[PDB]
RNA sequence: GUAGCGGCGAGCGAACGGGGAGCAGCCCAGAGCCUGAAUCAGUGUGUGUGUUAGUGGAAGCGUCUGGAAAGGCGCGCGAUACAGGGUGACAGCCCCGUACACAAAAAUGCACAUGCUGUGAGCUCGAUGAGUAGGGCGGGACACGUGGUAUCCUGUCUGAAUAUGGGGGGACCAUCCUCCAAGGCUAAAUACUCCUGACUGACCGAUAGUGAACCAGUACCGUGAGGGAAAGGCGAAAAGAACCCCGGCGAGGGGAGUGAAAAAGAACCUGAAACCGUGUACGUACAAGCAGUGGGAGCACAGCUGUGUGACUGCGUACCUUUUGUAUAAUGGGUCAGCGACUUAUAUUCUGUAGCAAGGUUAACCGAAUAGGGGAGCCGAAGGGAAACCGAGUCUUAACU
RNA sequence: UUGACUGCGAGCGUGACGGCGCGAGCAGGUGCGAAAGCAGGUCAUAGUGAUCCGGUGGUUCUGAAUGGAAGGGCCAUCGC
């Protein structure tokens, strides 16, 4: 049978044009007053799947 | 020319793995799988995006926007498939006839990608301000 | 496409009882305990391809050193005597020489004696 | 490109991509086994250690009774149990892409008249449905082991041929690659040339 | 494997829409008219055509080998028949068949034709499914776990409008579009094979294949439900050994005879190995251990070499497994023979290889077609952004060096 | 007095990763200083918690026939 998405992983990773994944940051739900500005303004833009991570996402994501 | 001469390409047929057939091929008696383990076991093995008990990675990033209705209905069009069409009047019902766009769209960009030499009247779709200035070069007229 | 074993088997059985015969017991008779004898069988011929070779050096100095005392010079001397006499015979040719031609043998001996002196 | 005819001894004009190409052996090779697994029938069986008939009762307890652990009458290691990997019916035929079928088409023929084993000819016929009638005309030829390829199928032909071990009989349409490569000569008719030419643009 | 659902975990998983196979529509909630008219049905009789027995069905001799010819060799012949089986070896022409052409007293299937009886079509004028829809409470089914949750079903309690009306379009309202619940029937394309016939297999070949090639669901086991074996092959033909002899009017054997062969003699083709013997050569009764290996005399034997043996002597603690590490006194194996473990399907990615190439490829299906048709689709040639959207750019930002 | 600013950030450190840290400089607007300047919290290194579900405010996004709305997204923030 057809290969099953990893569904949750779906909605997490977006596949880039040089094949790559982007993800959105951990950190940025809640307890956000204790934070400094700056750490919140990295945590806004989507940063790309690392190295170590990418065999793991690219599993979970058949027909990404 | 014989059904006795006749040989496949060199390199395009290798032998698969046989595992567990003694000691000279490498591969005999646990079958590449080292000792012991889950995963020397039949059936063995852990799940995708498993990490040993660790929160995995697809859970401890947080879920993002929204799947657009309208995307899905939505196309775009290279220039190269303007010559494709019949008559030299791109729409969208030109554009489904030629097996350009899918049946279920409704809304198409023709975007500059390729390169258009014919004059075609391009109607209906939106078209991207470097595709205007290629259709128009080739002699071609956009009709909102 | 069903394989039966059994020619093979047999023959590959067969080539190894060939190899254990004169063997004792079980050891020329039984598949799994011939089977264990020839290997190590080839392991000993292995190792004794290298044995062979220091036993027969071992043999031919002691023949050498024999003779040389029978011609009042030790093993040591001889030897010694002869590379400063710039003699190249090897030692299973002076423990050939040793036996067979004692005076050939005694010839060598005085030669030696002559470079120490 | 010019075949020369045998019985008119006449010219006729094909296309040199169809009877002028070189020899692909690597793609000729693929479909002539594609071929080949096409023609499996692929029936067969044996019974799993579920399939084979027993109940599911453990032979002895677990511990206790000195002998190796069982489980069932059925396990594939017992005399009577069943198959490791038990065989189920198989589907052994693979894809050909058309133009790979094409492509190895126009080598093989371009190889039979390169080795002189095409013969085109104007006519190819027997008067009455006699298998005697053809082997003599085939002896006439000095023809044994020959494909005919008409471009209409004479009846009379396929009946005198059926009885001929050594020959066969088709028309353009249903050629294929092993009967060319299989067969000593081929001999087909102006008609089926130009059929097979179109066949094969 | 999309949209969704989901301790948003594991997993579950549509529809719209497209391509195909097949295609069929009707009736009641009611009277008049029409008249027994469409039409199907029942029951006869015909005519074709199956099925249930059958009939005919071509063409070869010589010579060599052999126990035997169908084999070899030579020279012929038939073939709409060289499928297959049998026959003293592997036969187109010896036999049975096969291709092909014929066949039914009787019963019977199917398709048409046509008597008869029943049947009401068509037209006109009406009628248009209420404890129902909907609702509250509790559950269930829908991909959907009640969630913002539509729609469906209903155990319980209720309860409309009724064509100026009502249902649905994913909370809900308005607009628009679309359909008409609360009555029913309906072929085909689809599923399956205890059973019958025919044909086929890169399916098995007696520990395999059915549990069962054999008098097997038997023997046997169990109070019972139930469990459940082993076990095939003389020869072409029984020509299956008259008769004699030893023996208990034995068993068994030796002759004789049969046969191509009886170390084919019924405990029967072949007849391996473990295991057990008889004979011959050499060694062996002062000699210590994985039993070999390197060196090596002597003896025997066949043509100085080969073969067997091996006094004496250097070295030398099996194998597997598991381990930091095993001669280990850790595990496993009495031995032999047979069997016994990385497969298969689909999806996905990478490598090799082949085709075609900004294109590549078709699925189901059609087709007698491994052809050909079929481009529905799928992947690729564009990305950015949560998205609208923009687009060789785009997002971020009031704006970017 | 409110720079305990808003948008960003060359470059670098440190982590398997999730992450964590340092940062000149640029734009907007500010404070202190005559000015050069300094200020994106505190001498530095502890004072904390992912994701899911949910809440509140905002929003030139989305809105299942259409207009709305619900619901979803995005930005800010909160809870156990
Ligand atoms: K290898
Ligand atoms: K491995
Ligand atoms: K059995
Ligand atoms: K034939
Ligand atoms: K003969
Ligand atoms: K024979
Ligand atoms: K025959
Ligand atoms: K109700
Ligand atoms: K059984
Ligand atoms: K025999
Ligand atoms: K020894
Ligand atoms: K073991
Ligand atoms: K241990
Ligand atoms: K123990
Ligand atoms: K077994
Ligand atoms: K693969
Ligand atoms: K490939
Ligand atoms: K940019
Ligand atoms: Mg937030
Ligand atoms: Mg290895
Ligand atoms: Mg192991
Ligand atoms: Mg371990
Ligand atoms: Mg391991
Ligand atoms: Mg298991
Ligand atoms: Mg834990
Ligand atoms: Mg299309
Ligand atoms: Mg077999
Ligand atoms: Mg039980
Ligand atoms: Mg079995
Ligand atoms: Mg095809
Ligand atoms: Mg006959
Ligand atoms: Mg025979
Ligand atoms: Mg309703
Ligand atoms: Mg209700
Ligand atoms: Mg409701
Ligand atoms: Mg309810
Ligand atoms: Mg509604
Ligand atoms: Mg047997
Ligand atoms: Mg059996
Ligand atoms: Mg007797
Ligand atoms: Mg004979
Ligand atoms: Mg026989
Ligand atoms: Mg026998
Ligand atoms: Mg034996
Ligand atoms: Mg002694
Ligand atoms: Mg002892
Ligand atoms: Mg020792
Ligand atoms: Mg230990
Ligand atoms: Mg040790
Ligand atoms: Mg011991
Ligand atoms: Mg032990
Ligand atoms: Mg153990
Ligand atoms: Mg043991
Ligand atoms: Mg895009
Ligand atoms: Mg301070
Ligand atoms: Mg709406
Ligand atoms: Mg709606």
């Amino acid at each position: 049978p057809k290969i099953k998405t990893v569904r949750g992983a779906a909605k997490r990773f977006k596949k880039t044009g040089k094949g790559g994944f982007k993800h959105k940051h951990a950190n940025l739900r809640h307890i956000l007053t204790k934070k400094a500005t700056k750490r919140k303004r990295h945590l806004r833009p989507k940063a790309m799947v690392s190295k170590g991570d990418l065999g793991l996402v690219i599993a979970c994501l058949p027909y990404a | 020319m014989r059904l006795n001469t006749l040989s496949p390409a060199e390199g395009s047929k290798k032998a698969g793995k046989r595992l567990g057939r003694g000691i000279g091929s490498g591969l005999g008696k646990t079958g590449g799988r080292g000792h012991k383990g889950q995963k020397s076991r039949s059936g063995g093995g852990v799940r995708r995006g498993f990490e040993g008990g660790q929160m995995p990675l697809y859970r401890r990033l947080p879920k993002f926007g929204f799947t657009s209705r309208k995307a899905a209905i939505t196309a775009e069009i290279r220039l190269s498939d303007l010559a494709k069409v019949e008559g030299g009047v791109v729409d969208l019902n030109t554009l489904k006839a030629a097996n350009i766009i899918g049946i279920q769209i409704e809304f198409a960009k023709v975007i500059l990608a390729g390169e258009v030499t014919t004059p075609v009247t391009v109607r209906g779709l939106r078209v991207t301000k470097g595709a205007r200035a290629a259709i128009e070069a080739a002699g071609g007229k956009i009709e909102e | 496409a069903r394989v039966k074993r059994g020619v093979i088997a047999r023959a590959r059985h067969k080539k190894i009882l060939k190899q254990a015969k004169g063997y004792y017991g079980a050891r020329s008779r039984v598949y799994r305990v011939a089977f264990q004898a020839v290997i190590k069988a080839g392991q000993y011929a292995y190792r004794d391809r290298r044995q062979r070779k220091r036993q027969f050096r071992q043999l031919w100095i002691a023949r050498i050193n024999a003779a040389a005392r029978q011609n009042g010079i030790s093993y040591s001397k001889f030897i010694n005597g002869l590379k400063k006499a710039s003699v190249e015979i090897d030692r299973k040719i002076l423990a050939d020489i040793a036996v067979f031609d004692k005076v050939a043998f005694t010839a060598l001996v005085e030669k030696a004696k002559a470079a120490l002196a | 490109m010019e075949l020369v005819l045998k019985d008119a001894q006449s010219a006729l004009t094909v296309s040199e991509t169809t009877f002028g190409r070189d020899f692909n052996e690597a793609l000729v090779h693929q479909v002539v086994v594609a071929y080949a697994a096409g023609a499996r029938q692929g029936t067969r069986a044996q019974k799993t250690r579920a399939e084979v008939t027993g109940s599911g009762k453990k032979p002895w307890r677990q511990k206790g009774t000195g002998r190796a652990r069982s489980g069932s009458i059925k396990s594939p290691i017992w005399r009577s149990g069943g198959v490791t990997f038990a065989a189920r019916p198989q589907d052994h035929s693979q894809k050909v892409n058309k133009k790979m079928y094409r492509g190895a088409l126009k080598s093989i023929l371009s190889e039979l008249v390169r080795q002189d084993r095409l013969i085109v000819v104007e006519k190819f016929s027997v008067e009455a449905p006699k298998t005697k009638l053809l082997a003599q005309k085939l002896k006439d030829m000095a023809l044994e082991d020959v494909l005919i390829i008409t471009g209409e199928l004479d009846e009379n032909l396929f009946l005198a041929a059926r009885n001929l071990h050594k020959v066969d009989v088709r028309d353009a349409t249903g050629i294929d690659p092993v009967s060319l490569i299989a067969f000593d000569k081929v001999v087909m008719t102006a008609d089926a040339v130009k059929q097979v030419e179109e066949m094969l643009a």
